[PDB]
């Protein structure tokens, strides 16, 4: 819901952001401390989504 | 026997030591930037930022 919103923790993962990246089913995609075509070469841990 | 008897060639050694310490640990200030790290920000952004 609007107020309720779902919270998820990704840890212990590998994930490929490109199959992200060149996906057109978004329209909005927008990153702030990030570039999206770097998030292949660097990483962190503890995702929230 | 007495000691601190060359209280000015001591004084003289400190200040420069000083001046080095301070020198150096300024290398880790944001100074309004988002990090202290030059290649970290290197390899998380677009030239534009």
């Amino acid at each position: 819901s609007v107020y309720a919103w779902n919270r998820k923790r990704i840890s212990n993962c590998v994930a490929d952001y490109s199959v992200l990246y060149n996906s057109a089913s978004f329209s909005t995609f927008k990153c702030y401390g990030v570039s999206p075509t770097k998030l292949n070469d660097l990483c962190f841990t503890n995702v929230y989504a | 026997s007495t000691a601190s008897a060359l209280g000015k060639l001591q004084d003289v050694v400190n200040q420069n030591a000083q001046a080095l310490n301070t020198l150096v640990k300024q290398l880790s200030s944001n100074f309004g930037a988002i990090s202290s790290v030059l290649n970290d920000i290197l390899s998380r952004l677009d030239p534009p930022e």
